[PDB]
C-alpha cells in the first residue's frame, strides 16, 4: 500500500486549551491525525472539550500517539468515518503508522510477518539459566 | 529493656528474610527436574495443605485469644 | 486581532492546539512590557550584566528576612551581623547555579533557548544557555548577591528610618 | 499511610499538571529539568510506604521504651 | 495474664509463617497466575484482568509480613 | 489552519513569548563589573572558590562566643537514683 | 441483580451477592428511561421520608414511656436528661445510671428535652400524641410511594416544570412552615415557657389549648392581645412589640435565645419566603422564565454562559444532587456554628453534652454531604456530559484550563501546609530545645488575628450604633463585658482570639483546601487526562487501567472520592478538636459566688495548643482519662466502643494497605481444603474486587475513627459536665 | 520497551487488537485455528504495558502476554 502523505489542510474549530503540545514536540515527537468529515459536526476531543469537526479534509496535531487513537476510535463510532495518524518528529520525515497496511489491524491481511510469535504454548517456557535472555523469547 | 527490645526486632526481620529468600531461590534458581520428587519438590505438590492448616492455626488462635479477650473487658 | 473581539482568551499567539492561553495576566502591553524588561529576559545582553542586575537585587532583599526573624533578632551582637546569613545564602545559591549549569556543555549546541520571538519572525538566538554564558551570569550574581548583601546592611548599620 | 493507601495514577496525574505549570511560568522557563518528573512507581511506594512505616513503629517505641524506663529508673 | 499474650504472640508467629510461605509456595505461580515464575520476585501486579492481581508477587507478600512481623514483636 | 513541516519551529511553541527582548543594553557602568566579575565567571575555578569558602564556616565557629556551649553552670540532677 | 434481568440472572460467584448491592440504588444503570428514572427516586423519597417518619415517632414515644423529662422540667439545672432503659440481661443493667429524678438510664446528648420545653410541651400525654401522629404521618409516606409508582406516576414532563416547584417549596413549604410555627409559638410555646421560667411547675400550667380559646390568660402578660380587633389592621404594629423584640442576646434565667425573638425571626422569615415565592413563571401570566434569564448572562470572560444550563438541570439528577448536596452539607455546617454561639433552646447552653455533641454531629453529616457532592458532580461528567446536545460553554473553558486551576490549587495547599503545620513544628522544636522566646506564642513572636478581632470588636459596638433596635449584642461571644450563668454553669461567654487561634484556622484553611483539589481534580479529568485519553469509556467507578504508564491506580473519579474520604475525616475531625478545648478552656466552666469563674481545663489552650505535643498530652492523654477509667460505671458503653472503634479501623489498615491477589491465591489453598472433604460452594468464593476494597477500607476507617472520638467526647463532657 | 509475546494456544478472536489503544497488535493469516487467524506484536515501541489486551483473551490463559521491561517515554506514557 502507499501511504497517502498529507500536506496542508484546515484543522478544526476550537479556540485554545492548556491540554495541547508543550516543549517534547519541540524536541522529541508530536503525532497529527487527519480524517474527513461530511458534515460540521462536533466532537469531544480529548485534552479538552468540544471543538467543532469541520467539513474536508481536517487535521489535527497530538502528542502520544494514543490521544489520537482515542479520538479516531470515537471518530469511527458515532460517525462514520475514516481517519489516519502519523508521527512528525521534530526534522520534518514522513513516519506514517496505523492504519498501514491499509487496512485495520483487527482484520486479517495478506501480507503482513508475525513477529514476536511462539509455537510452543504458554507454560512450556523455561526457567533461568543465567544466560542471556528470559526464556519467553 | 533496650538490649532485648533491640535484639528482637534484629531477629524479626531476620527472619522475614530468610522466608524472603526462599521464593528467590524457587524463582530464580529452583530447578524443578533436577530435584525430582525430593523432599525439596514434595512441598510444591501439597502446598495447598501447608497454608490452609497455617490458615486455619491462624484463625483458630485468633478467634480464641481475641474471644477471651474482649469477654474479659 | 483588535479589537471587537469583545471576548478575552484569545488562543495562545493564535494557536489553539498549544497547551496555554492568551490572557491579560499572559498578555498584556503593560505585562509584556514589564516581562520584557529585566535582567532574565533582555536577551542579546551580556549574561554577566544581567547577574549583577538579579544577583544584586536578591541579596539586597536576603537581608531583611534573616536580620529580623534571625536567632538572634533581638541582638546587638547579632544587631544585623545576620546579614552575613544572608550573605552565606548566596554562597550557597551561587553553588546550586554553578552546578546547574553543568547541564549546559562547552561544545556547546549553544543555546536551548529558542531560537525565535513569536510573532514567528524567524531571526536571532538567545545565549543564556550555554555553559560560557551561563557561568558569566553566575559569577554576576555572586558578585551581585555580596554587594547587595553589604550596602543594605551599611544603611541598617547607621539606618535612622525606620528605627 | 500516605504511599500505602494512595496509589500511583492519582500522583502521575497531579505532576502532570505541575509539569505544564513549569512550563508556562515566566522567569522559570528558563530552567528546565534534566530528568522527567514522574510518579513514584507501585511497587517503589509499597516500599516507600513500608520504610516510613517501619522507621516510625521502631522510633517511637524506642522514644518510648527509653524515656518512660529511664524517668523512673 | 502470660497466657493470653502468649496465644496473641502464638497467633503473630502463625500468621506471618502463613504470609511468608504462601508467597514462597505460590512464588512459581498459582492458578491466578501460572506463570508468574516468568516475572521474577518483584513485579508490580498482572493487571485489573481476569478479577484483578494486586499484590500477587512474592516480594509483595514479604511486604505484607513485614507488617505482621512488627505487630508480633 | 498554519501547519508547516518546512518550518517545525513556529508549529510547535519553539517561538520565545514575546517577554524576550534583544534590545539594546545598559549604561557604561558595565565596563567596571566585567573588570572585577571576571573571576567569578569561569566556572569549575568558582564551584571551588565558594566550598572552599565553606572554610569561613570552620573560622566562624571554631571562634564564637555567643551560642550557646556553656551549662552556664549548675549542680547536676542526681537524679532518679543518683 | 433482581433490577436487572441478565444481572438477575444467575450466581456463579460470590462477586455477584457484592455488586447486587453494590448498584441496588444506581437506578441510571437499569434503565435509559429519564421518566423510569425520575419516576423511581420520587417514590424513594416517600420511602424516606417513612423513616425518617418513623424514626420521630419512637423519639417521642421514648420520651413519654422511657423518659424523666417531667422530672427533668421542675429541675432542669443538675437532672441528666435520659431517654431510653436498657432491660436486665448478662450484666446489662449497669449502664443504667444516675441521671436523677429517681430515674434509672442512659444519659443522652439528641437535645429532644431542649426543644420539648422550647415547643411547650409538659406531659408524657403529649408525646404520647405526637409519637401517634408521627406513626400515622409514616404510614401515609410509606403508602404514597406504593401509590405513585404502581397506580399513578407521575410524566417526565411533571417533574421537569421546575419554575413550579421553585415557587412553593421556598413558599409554601419554607414561607407557610415558617409562619405556622410563628404561631405555635405566641400562642403556646411563649405563654407557657413564661410560666416555666417563674417556678410555676408544668402540672400547675393550664393546657395550651386553654391559651388559644379565651384571650384572658394569654393577655395579662403581653398586653398587646388585649384588644380584639388588635392593632394589625390598624397598621400601627407598634403595639404587638410586647411578645414580640429585637432584644437578641440570651437570657439570663433560661440560657436560651429568647423565643420573644424567635416569633418575630418566623414571621419575617415566612412572608419573606412567601413575597420571594412569587418569582418563577407558570400558567397565568406574573413571573419569570428562568431559562430566559439564565441566557442573559453572558461575558467577555466567558462568551456565551449559561446558555443551555436549564437544559442540564432538567434532564440530568446527578447534576441537581451534586448541588444539592453541596449545600445541604454546606447549610448542616453552618447550623452547627450558628447554634453553639447563640443557644435557641431553653437549657441548652448549659448543658455541656448536648452541645458539643450537636456541633460535633452536623460537623460529620455536613462534611459528608460535600463529599457526595464530588461524586454526583464526577459521575455527570461520565454519563451525562454530551457536547453535542447539551453544549453550555461554562463547563468549557473550565475544561479548557483543567490543568491550571489544579496546579495553583497544587500550589496553595503546599504553602498552607508549610504555613500552618510547620509553625507547629517549630514550635515543638523551639521548646523542646529550651527556647520559649523563638516560638510563635502571644509571649513571644505573636501572629494576632487582628482581623478576626476587629469584626468581633464592630459587632460588640453594634447596638446602639450601626443597630438601634439592638438592644443587646447578636451572640455573646461578640458580647464585650456580658456573661450568663444559669444554674452554677455558664451558659456562654465573650472568646478570645490569639496568636494559638490564628494557627488552627489556617489548618482549616489548609486542611479544606487540599479535600477540594483532591475532590475537584477528580471531576475534572474525569473523562480525558494526558494520561488516559479515554477514561470516560472507562466509567465512573473501575479501578484502574493497568500498571502501565508507569502506573495508573485510582484514576478513577470514584478513587478521587475515595481519597477525599479519609481528607474529609482528617479535616473535621480537627474541627471538633478546636471545638472541644477551646469551648473547655476558655469558654465552659462554673461562676462562683463573688464571680470567679473557673474553666475545666483552666485556659491552658492559649500556650499550650500552640505545639504538638500539646495536644497530645494536655488535650489527647489528658481528657482521655475519663473513658479509660469508665468501666464498672454508667458509662462502661463508652470504654467499649473505645476500644471497639480502634479495632475496627485498625481492621480497615488491613484492605487499604493490600491487593486482591494475594487473597485469591490464599482462598485457592482454602478451597482445596474443602475439596477434600466434599464441602466446596458451587459458588465458588472469590476475594473482593480491586474497587470494593478500598470502599470497604474507606468505611470501616472512617467508622472506626469516627466511632472512637465520639466514645471520646462522649465520655468526657458527661463526667465533667 | 515492553516485550509482548503471541501464543499458538490463540483462536484469533481479535479481541486484543480491539482493546489496544496505542495499536501494538494485529492480526495474521495462520492456519493453526478454525479462525485461520492469529494475532501479532509488531510494533512494541508504542506499547505502554496497560494489559487490556489480557483482559480479552478467551482462552483459557492469556494466549498474548505483557512483560513489563524497560522504560521508555512512550512507555511511561508521558505527554510532556
Ligand atoms: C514553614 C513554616 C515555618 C516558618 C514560617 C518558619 C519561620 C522561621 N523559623 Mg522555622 N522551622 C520550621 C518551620 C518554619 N519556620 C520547621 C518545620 C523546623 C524543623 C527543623 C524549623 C526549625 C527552625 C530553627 C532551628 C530556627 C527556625 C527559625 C525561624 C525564624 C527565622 C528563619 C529564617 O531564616 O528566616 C527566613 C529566610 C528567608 C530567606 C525567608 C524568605 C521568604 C520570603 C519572605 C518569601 C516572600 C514571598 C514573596 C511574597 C514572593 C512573591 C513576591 C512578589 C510580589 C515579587 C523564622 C520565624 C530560627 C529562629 O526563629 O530562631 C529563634 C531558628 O533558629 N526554624
Ligand atoms: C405494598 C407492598 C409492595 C409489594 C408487594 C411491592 C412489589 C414490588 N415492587 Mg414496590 N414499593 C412499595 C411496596 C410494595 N412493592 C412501597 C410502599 C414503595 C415506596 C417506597 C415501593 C417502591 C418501589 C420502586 C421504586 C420499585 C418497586 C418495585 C417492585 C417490584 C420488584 C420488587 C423490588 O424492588 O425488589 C426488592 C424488594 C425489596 C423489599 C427491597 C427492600 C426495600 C425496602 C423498602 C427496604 C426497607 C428499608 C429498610 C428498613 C432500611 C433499613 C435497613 C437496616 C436494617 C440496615 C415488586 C413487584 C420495582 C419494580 O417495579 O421493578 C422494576 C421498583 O422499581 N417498588
Ligand atoms: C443525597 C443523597 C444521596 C443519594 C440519593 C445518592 C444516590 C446514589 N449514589 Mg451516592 N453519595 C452520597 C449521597 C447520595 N447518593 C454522599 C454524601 C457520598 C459521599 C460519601 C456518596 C458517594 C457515592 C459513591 C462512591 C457512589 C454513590 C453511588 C450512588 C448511586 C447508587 C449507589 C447505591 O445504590 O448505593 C449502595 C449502598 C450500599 C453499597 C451500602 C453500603 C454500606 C454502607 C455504606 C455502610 C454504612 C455504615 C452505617 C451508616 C453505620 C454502620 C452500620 C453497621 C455497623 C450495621 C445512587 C444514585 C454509586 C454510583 O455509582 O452512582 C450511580 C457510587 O459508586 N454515592
Ligand atoms: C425507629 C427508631 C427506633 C429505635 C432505634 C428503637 C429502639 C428501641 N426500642 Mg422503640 N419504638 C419505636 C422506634 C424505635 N425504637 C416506635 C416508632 C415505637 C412506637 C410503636 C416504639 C415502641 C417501643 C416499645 C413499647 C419498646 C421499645 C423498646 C426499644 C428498645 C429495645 C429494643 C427492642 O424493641 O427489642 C426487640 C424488638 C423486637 C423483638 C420486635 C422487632 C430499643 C432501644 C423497648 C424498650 O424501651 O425497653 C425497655 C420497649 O418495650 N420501643
Ligand atoms: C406547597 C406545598 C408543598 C409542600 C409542603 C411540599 C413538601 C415536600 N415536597 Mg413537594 N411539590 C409541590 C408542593 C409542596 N411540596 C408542588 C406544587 C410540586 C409540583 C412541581 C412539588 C413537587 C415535588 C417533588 C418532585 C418532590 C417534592 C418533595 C417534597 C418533600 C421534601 C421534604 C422536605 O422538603 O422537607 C419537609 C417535609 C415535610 C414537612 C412533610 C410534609 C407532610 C406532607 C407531605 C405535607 C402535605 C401538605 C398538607 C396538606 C399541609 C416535602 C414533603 C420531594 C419528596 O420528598 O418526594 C416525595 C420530591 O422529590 N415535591
Ligand atoms: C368595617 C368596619 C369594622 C370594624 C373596624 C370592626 C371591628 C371589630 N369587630 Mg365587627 N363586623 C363588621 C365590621 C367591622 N368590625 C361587619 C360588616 C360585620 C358583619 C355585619 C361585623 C361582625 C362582627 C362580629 C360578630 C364581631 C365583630 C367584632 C369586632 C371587634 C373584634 C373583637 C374580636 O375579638 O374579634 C372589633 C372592634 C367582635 C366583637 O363584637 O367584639 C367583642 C365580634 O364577635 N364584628
Ligand atoms: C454594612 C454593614 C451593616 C449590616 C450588615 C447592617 C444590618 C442591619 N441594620 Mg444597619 N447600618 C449600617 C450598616 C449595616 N447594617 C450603617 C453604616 C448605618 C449608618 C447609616 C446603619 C444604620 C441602621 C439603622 C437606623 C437601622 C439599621 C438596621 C439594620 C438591621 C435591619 C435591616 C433592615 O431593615 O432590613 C434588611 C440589620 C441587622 C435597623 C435595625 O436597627 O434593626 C432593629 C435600623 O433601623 N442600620
Ligand atoms: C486489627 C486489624 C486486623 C485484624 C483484626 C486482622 C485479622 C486477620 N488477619 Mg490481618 N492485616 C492487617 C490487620 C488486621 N488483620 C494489616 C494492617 C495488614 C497489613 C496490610 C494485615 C495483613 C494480613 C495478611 C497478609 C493476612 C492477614 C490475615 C488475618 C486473619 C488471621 C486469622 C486470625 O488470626 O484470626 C481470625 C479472624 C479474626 C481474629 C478477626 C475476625 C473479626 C471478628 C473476630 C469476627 C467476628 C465478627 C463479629 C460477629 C462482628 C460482626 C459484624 C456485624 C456487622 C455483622 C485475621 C482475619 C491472614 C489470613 O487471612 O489468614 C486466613 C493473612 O494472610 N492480615
Ligand atoms: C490584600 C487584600 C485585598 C483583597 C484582594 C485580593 C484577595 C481576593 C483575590 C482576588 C481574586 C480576583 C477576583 C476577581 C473577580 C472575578 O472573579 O472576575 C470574574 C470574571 C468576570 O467574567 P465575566 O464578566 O464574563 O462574568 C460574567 C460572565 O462571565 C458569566 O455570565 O471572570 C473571570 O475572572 C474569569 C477568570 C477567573 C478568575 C480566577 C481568579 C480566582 C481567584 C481565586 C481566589 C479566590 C479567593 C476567594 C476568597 C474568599
Ligand atoms: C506522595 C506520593 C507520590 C509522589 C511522590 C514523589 C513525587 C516522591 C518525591 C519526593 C521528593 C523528591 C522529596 C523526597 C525527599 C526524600 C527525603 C528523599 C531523600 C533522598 C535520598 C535519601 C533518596 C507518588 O508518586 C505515589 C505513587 C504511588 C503511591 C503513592 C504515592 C504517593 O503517596
Ligand atoms: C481480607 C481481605 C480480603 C478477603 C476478605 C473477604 C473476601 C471478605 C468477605 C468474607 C465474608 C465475611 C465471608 C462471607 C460468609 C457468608 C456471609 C456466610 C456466613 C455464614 C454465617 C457465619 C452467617 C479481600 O478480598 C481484599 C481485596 C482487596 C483488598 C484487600 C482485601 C483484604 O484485606
Amino acid at each position: 500500500t502507499p501511504p497517502e502523505l498529507d500536506p496542508n489542510t484546515p484543522s478544526p474549530i476550537f479556540g485554545g486549551s492548556t491540554g495541547g503540545l508543550l516543549r517534547k514536540a519541540q524536541v522529541e515527537e508530536f503525532y497529527v491525525i487527519t480524517w474527513e468529515s461530511p458534515k460540521e459536526q462536533i466532537f469531544e476531543m480529548p485534552t479538552g472539550g468540544a471543538a467543532i469537526m469541520r467539513e474536508g479534509p481536517n487535521l489535527l496535531k497530538l502528542a502520544r500517539k494514543e490521544q489520537c487513537l482515542a479520538l479516531g476510535t470515537r471518530l469511527r463510532s458515532k460517525y462514520k468515518i475514516k481517519y489516519q495518524f502519523y508521527r512528525v518528529f521534530p526534522s520534518g520525515e514522513v513516519q506514517y503508522l496505523h492504519p498501514k497496511d491499509g487496512v485495520y489491524p483487527e482484520k486479517v491481511n495478506p501480507g503482513r510477518q508475525g513477529v514476536g510469535v511462539n509455537f510452543r504454548s504458554i507454560g512450556k517456557n523455561v526457567s533461568p539459566i543465567e544466560v542471556k535472555f528470559t526464556g519467553k523469547q | 529493656a533496650a538490649l532485648y527490645t533491640h535484639h528482637q526486632y534484629i531477629a524479626g526481620f531476620i527472619m522475614t528474610g530468610a522466608f524472603a529468600h526462599g521464593p528467590i531461590f524457587f524463582i530464580r534458581d529452583y530447578n524443578p527436574e533436577q530435584n525430582a520428587d525430593n523432599v525439596l519438590a514434595r512441598m510444591l505438590e501439597h502446598k495447598e495443605a501447608i497454608i490452609s492448616h497455617l490458615s486455619w492455626a491462624s484463625l483458630f488462635l485468633g478467634f480464641h485469644t481475641l474471644g477471651l479477650y474482649v469477654h474479659n473487658d | 486581532s483588535e479589537k471587537p473581539t469583545y471576548q478575552v482568551v484569545q488562543p495562545i499567539n493564535g494557536d489553539p492546539f498549544i497547551g496555554s492561553l492568551e490572557t491579560p495576566v499572559t498578555s498584556s502591553p503593560l505585562v509584556a512590557w514589564y516581562l520584557s524588561n529585566l535582567p532574565g529576559y533582555r536577551t542579546a545582553v551580556n549574561p554577566l550584566l544581567r547577574g549583577i542586575e538579579v544577583g544584586l537585587a536578591h541579596g539586597f532583599f536576603l537581608v531583611g528576612p534573616f536580620v529580623k526573624a534571625g536567632p538572634l533578632r533581638n541582638t546587638e551582637y547579632a544587631g544585623a551581623a545576620g546579614s552575613l546569613a544572608a550573605a552565606g545564602l548566596v554562597v550557597i545559591l551561587s553553588i546550586c547555579l554553578t552546578i546547574y549549569g553543568i547541564s549546559s556543555f562547552n561544545e556547546g549546541d549553544p543555546s536551548t533557548a529558542p531560537s525565535l520571538t513569536l510573532t514567528g519572525r524567524k531571526k536571532q538566538p538567545d545565549q543564556l544557555q550555554t555553559a560560557d554564558g551561563w557561568a558569566k551570569f553566575t559569577g554576576g550574581f555572586f558578585f551581585g548577591g555580596i554587594s547587595g548583601v553589604i550596602w543594605a546592611f551599611f544603611l541598617l548599620y547607621v539606618l535612622d528610618l525606620p528605627y | 499511610f500516605m504511599f500505602l493507601i494512595s496509589w500511583r495514577g492519582y500522583w502521575q496525574e497531579l505532576i502532570e499538571t505541575l509539569a505544564w505549570a513549569h512550563e508556562r511560568t515566566p522567569l522559570a522557563n528558563l530552567i528546565r529539568w534534566r530528568d522527567k518528573p514522574v510518579a513514584l512507581s507501585i511497587v517503589q511506594a509499597r516500599l516507600v510506604g513500608l520504610v516510613h512505616f517501619s522507621v516510625g513503629y521502631i522510633f517511637t517505641y524506642a522514644a518510648f521504651l527509653i524515656a518512660s524506663t529511664s524517668g523512673k529508673f | 495474664g502470660d497466657f493470653l499474650v502468649h496465644h496473641a504472640i502464638a497467633l503473630g508467629l502463625h500468621t506471618t509463617t502463613l504470609i511468608l510461605v504462601k508467597g514462597a509456595l505460590d512464588a512459581r505461580g498459582s492458578k491466578l497466575m501460572p506463570d508468574k515464575k516468568d516475572f521474577g520476585y518483584s513485579f508490580p501486579c498482572d493487571g485489573p484482568g481476569r478479577g484483578g492481581t494486586c499484590d500477587i508477587s512474592a516480594w509483595d507478600d514479604f511486604y505484607l509480613a513485614v507488617f505482621w512481623m512488627l505487630n508480633t514483636i | 489552519y498554519f501547519d508547516l513541516e518546512d518550518i517545525g519551529n513556529t508549529t510547535g511553541q519553539w517561538d520565545l513569548y514575546g517577554s524576550d527582548a534583544p534590545s539594546p543594553y545598559s549604561p557604561l557602568q558595565s565596563k567596571f563589573f566585567e573588570t572585577f566579575a571576571a573571576p567569578f565567571t569561569k566556572r569549575g575555578l568558582l564551584l571551588k572558590f565558594l566550598i572552599l569558602g565553606g572554610g569561613s564556616t570552620l573560622a566562624y565557629f571554631s571562634t564564637t562566643a555567643s551560642g550557646d556551649i556553656l551549662p552556664i553552670v549548675k549542680g547536676p540532677q542526681l537524679p532518679p537514683k543518683l | 441483580g433482581h433490577f436487572s434481568r441478565t444481572i438477575a440472572k444467575g450466581p456463579d460467584t460470590t462477586t455477584w451477592i457484592w455488586n447486587l448491592h453494590a448498584d441496588a440504588h444506581d437506578f441510571d444503570s437499569h434503565t435509559s428511561d429519564l421518566e423510569e428514572i425520575s419516576r423511581k427516586v420520587f417514590s424513594a423519597h416517600f420511602g424516606q421520608l417513612s423513616i425518617i417518619f418513623l424514626w420521630l415517632s419512637g423519639m417521642y414515644f421514648h420520651g413519654a414511656r422511657f423518659s424523666n423529662y417531667e422530672a427533668w422540667l421542675n429541675d432542669p439545672t443538675h437532672i441528666r436528661p435520659s431517654a431510653q432503659v436498657v432491660w436486665p440481661i448478662v450484666g446489662q443493667e449497669i449502664l443504667n445510671g444516675d441521671v436523677g429524678g429517681g430515674f434509672r438510664g442512659i444519659q443522652i446528648t439528641s437535645g429532644f428535652f431542649q426543644i420539648w420545653r422550647a415547643s411547650g410541651i409538659t406531659s408524657e400525654l403529649q408525646l404520647y400524641c405526637t409519637a401517634i401522629g408521627a406513626l400515622v404521618f409514616a404510614g401515609l409516606m410509606l403508602f404514597a410511594g406504593w401509590f405513585h409508582y404502581h397506580k399513578a406516576a407521575p410524566k417526565l414532563a411533571w417533574f421537569q416544570d421546575v419554575e413550579s416547584m421553585l415557587n412553593h417549596h421556598l413558599a409554601g413549604l419554607l414561607g407557610l412552615g415558617s409562619l405556622s410555627w410563628a404561631r405555635h409559638q405566641v400562642h403556646v410555646s411563649l405563654p407557657i415557657n413564661q410560666f416555666l421560667n417563674a417556678g410555676v411547675d408544668p402540672k400547675e400550667i393550664p393546657l395550651p389549648h386553654e391559651f388559644i380559646l379565651n384571650r384572658d390568660l394569654l393577655a395579662q402578660l403581653y398586653p398587646s392581645f388585649a384588644e380584639g380587633a388588635t392593632p394589625f389592621f390598624t397598621l400601627n404594629w407598634s403595639k404587638y412589640a410586647d411578645f414580640l423584640t429585637f432584644r437578641g442576646g440570651l437570657d439570663p434565667l433560661t440560657g436560651g435565645l429568647w423565643l420573644t425573638d424567635i416569633a418575630h425571626h418566623h414571621l419575617a422569615i415566612a412572608i419573606l419566603f412567601l413575597i420571594a415565592g412569587h418569582m418563577y413563571r407558570t400558567n397565568w401570566g406574573i413571573g419569570h422564565g428562568i431559562k430566559d434569564i439564565l441566557e442573559a448572562h453572558k461575558g467577555p470572560f466567558t462568551g456565551q454562559g449559561h446558555k443551555g444550563l436549564y437544559e442540564i438541570l432538567t434532564t440530568s439528577w446527578h447534576a441537581q444532587l451534586s448541588i444539592n448536596l453541596a449545600m445541604l452539607g454546606s447549610l448542616t455546617i453552618v447550623v452547627a456554628q450558628h447554634m453553639y454561639s447563640m443557644p435557641p433552646y431553653p437549657y441548652l447552653a448549659t448543658d455541656y453534652a448536648t452541645q458539643l455533641s450537636l456541633f460535633t454531629h452536623h460537623m460529620w453529616i455536613g462534611g459528608f454531604l460535600i463529599v457526595g457532592a464530588a461524586a454526583h458532580a464526577a459521575i455527570f461528567m461520565v454519563r451525562d456530559y454530551d457536547p453535542t446536545t447539551r453544549y453550555n460553554d461554562l463547563l468549557d473553558r473550565v475544561l479548557r484550563h483543567r490543568d491550571a486551576i489544579i496546579s495553583h490549587l497544587n500550589w496553595v495547599c503546599i504553602f498552607l501546609g508549610f504555613h500552618s503545620f510547620g509553625l507547629y513544628i517549630h514550635n515543638d522544636t523551639m521548646s523542646a530545645l529550651g527556647r520559649p522566646q523563638d516560638m510563635f506564642s502571644d509571649t513571644a513572636i505573636q501572629l494576632q488575628p487582628v482581623f478576626a478581632q476587629w469584626i468581633q470588636n464592630t459587632h460588640a459596638l453594634a447596638p446602639g450604633t450601626t443597630a438601634p433596635g439592638a438592644t443587646a449584642s447578636t451572640s455573646l461571644t461578640w458580647g464585650g463585658g456580658d456573661l450568663v450563668a444559669v444554674g452554677n454553669k455558664v451558659a456562654l461567654l465573650p472568646i478570645p482570639l490569639g496568636t494559638a487561634d490564628f494557627l488552627v484556622h489556617h489548618i482549616h484553611a489548609f486542611t479544606i483546601h487540599v479535600t477540594v483539589l483532591i475532590l475537584l481534580k477528580g471531576v475534572l479529568f474525569a473523562r480525558s487526562s494526558r494520561l488516559i485519553p479515554d477514561k470516560a469509556n472507562l466509567g465512573f467507578r473501575f479501578p484502574c487501567d493497568g500498571p502501565g504508564r508507569g502506573g495508573t491506580c485510582q484514576v478513577s473519579a470514584w478513587d478521587h472520592v475515595f481519597l477525599g474520604l479519609f481528607w474529609m475525616y482528617n479535616s473535621i475531625s480537627v474541627v471538633i478538636f478546636h471545638f472541644s478545648w477551646k469551648m473547655q478552656s476558655d469558654v465552659w466552666g462554673s461562676i462562683n459566688d463573688q464571680g470567679v469563674v473557673t474553666h475545666i481545663t483552666g485556659g491552658n489552650f492559649a500556650q499550650s495548643s500552640i505545639t504538638i505535643n500539646g495536644w497530645l498530652r494536655d488535650f489527647l492523654w489528658a481528657q482521655a482519662s475519663q473513658v479509660i477509667q469508665s468501666y464498672g460505671s454508667s458509662l462502661s458503653a463508652y470504654g467499649l466502643f473505645f476500644l471497639g472503634a480502634h479495632f475496627v479501623w485498625a481492621f480497615s489498615l488491613m484492605f487499604l494497605f493490600s491487593g486482591r491477589g494475594y487473597w485469591q491465591e490464599l482462598i485457592e489453598s482454602i478451597v482445596w481444603a474443602h475439596n477434600k472433604l466434599k464441602v466446596a460452594p458451587a459458588t465458588q468464593p472469590r476475594a473482593l474486587s480491586i474497587v470494593q476494597g478500598r470502599a470497604v477500607g474507606v468505611t470501616h476507617y472512617l467508622l472506626g475513627g469516627i466511632a472512637t472520638t465520639w466514645a471520646f467526647f462522649l465520655a468526657r463532657i458527661i463526667a465533667v459536665g | 520497551s515492553h516485550s509482548v509475546k503471541i501464543y499458538d494456544t490463540c483462536i484469533g478472536c481479535t479481541q486484543c487488537v480491539r482493546a489496544c489503544p496505542t495499536d501494538v497488535l494485529e492480526m495474521i493469516p495462520w492456519g493453526g485455528c478454525k479462525a485461520k487467524q492469529i494475532a501479532s506484536a509488531p510494533r512494541t515501541e508504542d506499547c505502554v504495558g496497560c494489559k487490556r489486551c489480557e483482559s480479552a483473551c478467551p482462552t483459557d490463559f492469556l494466549s498474548v502476554r505483557v512483560y513489563l521491561w524497560h522504560e521508555t517515554t512512550r512507555s511511561m506514557g508521558l505527554a510532556y
